[PDB]
RNA sequence: AAACUCCAUAUAUAUAAUUUUAAUUAUAUAUAAUUUUAUAUUAUUUAUUAAUAUAAAGAAAGGAAUUAAGACAAAUCAUAAUGAUCCUUAUAAUAUGGGUAAUAGACGUGCUAUAAUAAAAUGAUAAUAAAAUUAUAUAAAAUAUAUUUAAUUAUAUUUAAUUAAUAAUAUAAAACAUUUUAAUUUUUAAUAUAUUUUUUUAUUAUAUAUUAAUAUGAAUUAUAAUCUGAAAUUCGAUUAUAUGAAA
């Protein structure tokens, strides 16, 4: 009982941080159970299907824990871990962002002139 | 004036059958485009990177004959003797045995 | 066209006073001659403020009902060009060629 | 508000024991909706650092349960002038 | 600070012509939840009520009778639209659905 | 001047607009109605009435929750959500805003509206 | 500092078998300007001189990137990294909720008004753009309801085509015709007029009765209802009837 997570996982082979490891929880969790919520909703907003089936898939999709939902993926700067300003073109915050196109690492980014 | 509602319904009633879509007159909500969507679970998964990637404790059961020594480390452990030294350093942790 | 061109010319000051505060008290002032731009500017709210008076709910009518007043010599602005002369008249004597 | 096709907001709460016995339900679920069932039982809602008693009335019927826990106390200026 | 309206001279109502006072009432039909009616004398020039929530109609009142409807104001508020609004949930599958928890 | 239901009008106006103008329940389609069922042509000036078409627009509209009734509705409502304990309820009696709205910077408006017996 | 550079300019040359058409285009290379002369006038280190005059020839006129040294112990240990310290059953980890969102007087920077040099409704052989986005998408047409012929706006139902010089987002909008538009007896009816007829001239009504309180404004509220989400209660955006405050 000393892994801070439900379930463990592997470790993000770069920047990491608590709220990265976080984040990075939220989303493989969300992928190995993002079958059961879309099929769950669906039969508990099917009109077709009886209301005793619409109540008990509603009440089990409340019931999922919160590392299972889409809503709590957010976006984090994977050189900071920073979730503020991140650009999804590259996966980076406003700062490294800057600092990585002025160094050259970004694929073909340049400074604007025009 | 228009063409028969009756002799629209089934021109798409057939056009439907043909292409396998959906027919729904009425209009009630069936929550198809709740199935009918996209599983983004894998590229979101796969945004912090590949875990896999080579470290360098690896460089130990790969090439054992190279004896490699990383910086970063060999300060941290030498800071932390140095904090031993000079009196500083971290208070042991009780163990799990203790409290209730 | 010709008739918009003689009151403007007719309606527009000659002259003008501005402030010189750099010298002495009422500000020391000098007439300035104008250009065409500047004294069509001068005549022009004139006109405006005065076909601004009349009544209609049309800007097109009542700038045409002034324009066709200024035409017959009916304007009410006459009197304002007439105070700027006579104030260039008296001050006259502070003109000093630079 | 919530649209009426997708059926009221419940959540897995205990009200077996709240009628059967006289226990009151405790909870944090302040996002539910009060069915026409809890009527007459003693809720104890969360507001943030302590659970506040309500009764629940015939009328209290398809509001949120959170609507009568306040979370913030009422501002007071001290002026001292 | 108080607001008074001023006192007139009172006429005054000499003795042996002080008549009594007979205000102006009606036989008024007053029928209770039940089919009972009761005769009264109101002085609103309303001879006829019923009454919706009453006496027959009361737990307190009414402790051997089995089944006791209750009943409130109508066209007044949002009364029963929690009902109205939810036409697919309807009267024992919700009793048996709320079996249990099964949390601990 | 005409009066319908006791409020004095102009004659210049328009029935489909004045109508909903100084009635608290009337509005843009509950004018259209109204003079589509007593026939008055789209736009009636209201000075070309007659008697009986001033009755029958009184008894239509008397025919109507419109005013009065309708500040009775509102205010009942109010009156439920203080008497229920709501949160909204309190927001209503301390005179600040219900509807979820920043009160750090501006709440000028509903401090002199707001009120447990609103209009 | 200037030049060199990028977006723009002109010319050429090369690519596209002009059905990825935008050839009126796309972007690769080069040229051109940090413009040349000719007489005029003031002048003047005398002609070798500038400031103008402007016959002439040129397509030729902009924009942004770059802001040195020193400083203001200017801001940043909350982008991350760091020396000293200071927490180690916490100052380190997790979840349920509640905080960041409260409101007396202040103060910035913005949005929307207060009407006739100006705001709404209509404009289907659809007046006229540029630059972007779409495999963690996109939403054409069509059909249903709010609302009755339509149309227009909101939601649902189906999802066509395109991972895109090809589908889609997307028929730019203001301009410009037309109708209207309170304060305004500057108006609207009734009859009569007649060579102003989408109109004017009469006599009556339109007068609690001419200097601000709408047919302007859309804040604040009541109630249906709908999106997204497991979930808008504290706290999200939407149309609908009502509300219609300050200005
Ligand atoms: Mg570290
Ligand atoms: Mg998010
Ligand atoms: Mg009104
Ligand atoms: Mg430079
Ligand atoms: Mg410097
Ligand atoms: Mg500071
Ligand atoms: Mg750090
Ligand atoms: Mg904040
Ligand atoms: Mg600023
Ligand atoms: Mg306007
Ligand atoms: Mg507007
Ligand atoms: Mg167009
Ligand atoms: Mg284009
Ligand atoms: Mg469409
Ligand atoms: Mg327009
Ligand atoms: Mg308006
Ligand atoms: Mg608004
Ligand atoms: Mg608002």
């Amino acid at each position: 009982g000393n892994f801070r997570f439900p379930i463990k996982t592997k470790l993000p082979p770069g920047f990491i941080n608590a709220r990265i490891l976080r984040d990075n929880f939220k989303r493989q969790q969300f992928k190995e159970n993002e079958i059961l919520v879309k099929s769950l909703k669906f039969i508990a907003r099917n009109m077709n299907l009886p209301t005793k089936l619409r109540l008990e898939a509603q009440l089990k999709l409340n019931a999922l824990p919160n590392y299972m939902r889409s809503t709590q993926i957010k976006n984090r700067c994977v050189d900071s871990g920073h979730a503020r300003f991140v650009l999804s073109d590259f996966r980076l915050c406003r700062y490294q962002f800057r600092e990585n196109a002025l160094k050259g690492n970004l694929p073909g980014v340049k400074k604007g002139i025009w | 004036m228009n063409v028969p509602k009756a002799r629209l319904l089934k021109v798409a009633e057939l056009s439907a059958k043909i292409f396998d879509q959906n027919f729904n007159p009425s209009g009630i909500r069936t929550g198809s485009k709740i199935l009918n969507e996209r599983l983004k679970g894998p590229s979101v998964a796969s945004y912090y990177g590949n875990p896999d990637i080579l470290k360098f404790r690896h460089l130990k059961t790969l090439y054992p004959d190279i004896e490699f020594v990383d910086l970063e480390e060999q300060y941290r452990l030498s800071m932390v003797e140095a904090k031993k030294r000079r009196g500083k350093g971290a208070p042991k942790k009780m163990k799990k045995d203790a409290a209730a | 066209i010709q008739a918009l061109e003689k009151s403007l010319d007719e309606l527009a000051p000659l002259m003008m006073t501005k402030t010189f505060n750099t010298g002495v008290a009422k500000a020391s002032v000098i007439p300035v001659p104008l250009n065409k731009r500047q004294r069509n500017r001068i005549a022009w709210n004139w006109i405006v403020q005065s076909a601004n008076q009349r009544v209609s709910s049309d800007f097109a009518v009542r700038l045409g009902e002034e324009l066709t007043a200024i035409a017959k010599g009916t304007s009410s602005a006459f009197e304002k060009r007439d105070q700027i002369h006579k104030t260039a008249i008296a001050h006259r004597a502070y003109i000093q060629l630079k | 508000s919530r649209s009426v096709w997708k059926g009221p907001n419940i959540v897995p709460l205990p009200i077996r024991e709240a009628m059967t016995k006289g226990t009151p339900i405790r909870t944090n679920a302040r996002a539910a909706t009060i069915l026409p069932q809890f009527v007459g039982l003693k809720f104890q809602i969360h507001n943030g650092k302590e659970y506040v008693p309500i009764e629940i009335s015939e009328d209290m019927v398809g509001h949120k349960l959170g609507e009568f826990a306040p979370t913030r106390k009422r501002f007071s200026y001290t002026q001292t002038k | 600070t108080r607001i008074t309206l001023p006192r007139r001279p009172a006429k005054k109502i000499q003795l042996g012509k002080s008549r009594p006072a007979i205000y102006h009432q009606f036989n008024v039909k007053m029928e209770l939840s039940d089919g009972s009616v009761v005769i009264r004398r109101s002085q609103y020039p309303k001879g006829e009520i019923r009454l919706i929530q009453d006496q027959r109609n009361n737990p307190l009142w009414n402790p051997s009778r089995d089944d006791l409807v209750v009943v409130d104001a109508n066209s007044g508020g949002s009364l029963d639209r929690f009902n109205k609004r939810y036409s697919s949930l309807f009267s024992t599958v919700e009793l048996s659905e709320e079996n249990k928890k099964k949390t601990q | 001047v005409v009066h319908i239901l006791g409020k004095g009008f102009k004659g210049k106006e328009v029935i489909k607009i004045a109508l909903a103008s100084k009635f608290y329940g009337i509005g843009k389609t509950t004018a259209e109605k109204i003079c589509s069922k007593l026939g008055l042509y789209p736009w009636m000036r209201m000075h070309q009435l007659s008697e009986p078409q001033i009755m029958s627009i009184a008894s239509e509209l008397s025919t109507m929750t419109i005013e009065g009734d309708a500040r009775a509705i509102v205010k009942d409502n109010i009156a439920l959500k203080r008497k229920i304990g709501s949160y909204s309820g309190m927001r209503h009696t301390l005179h600040l805003p219900v509807r979820g709205q920043h009160t750090r910077n501006n709440a000028k408006t509903a401090r002199k509206l707001n009120k447990i017996d609103r209009r």
